[PDB]
């Protein structure tokens, strides 16, 4: 049920997680367009996904 | 699973949404870090529901709020929110 509002929230980022290939998606709100992101264990997932998230915050 | 997406959902955002129960709707943004931080507040309705957890001085819990009003960008609040969340550590 609220799945949707959990979803809307990480949406509202500008976030579109897609388990269809284990990637995220994402959609840059200044400038650029849309863009994609692999899930992968490398080195810091963690600093990739707040790498995304700082840039989706422009 | 529904299960699967939502682990990968809060694992990687390390922020949960846990509302509050009682007699009023409220909404708690937990943020996982050791530390445990949280806030209350939500874009539905205000009362006195205002209790901050961050980790380091009430700046945090007034900038944060500021912002949000201020920006009118719900994106510069979570994407500050998470940089602030680790200046505590």
């Amino acid at each position: 049920n609220e799945n949707i509002l959990k979803l809307k929230l990480y949406r509202s980022l500008g976030v579109i997680l897609d388990l269809e290939n284990d990637q995220v998606l994402i959609n840059r709100k200044n400038d650029g367009n849309i863009d994609i992101l692999p899930l992968d264990n490398n080195l810091s997932d963690f600093y990739k996904t707040k790498y995304i998230w700082e840039r989706l915050g422009k | 699973n529904d299960a699967a997406e939502v682990a990968l959902y809060e694992r990687l955002l390390q922020l949960r949404v846990l509302p509050g129960a009682s007699d009023v709707h409220d909404v708690r943004f937990v943020f996982g870090d050791d530390s445990r931080c949280w806030i209350e507040v939500a874009m539905h309705g205000d009362h006195v529901i205002g209790n901050s957890h961050p980790a380091l001085d009430p700046k945090s819990r007034a900038t944060l709020e500021h912002v949000l009003t201020v920006q009118g960008d719900l994106a510069a609040f979570l994407v500050v929110a998470r940089d602030m969340l680790l200046a505590s550590l």
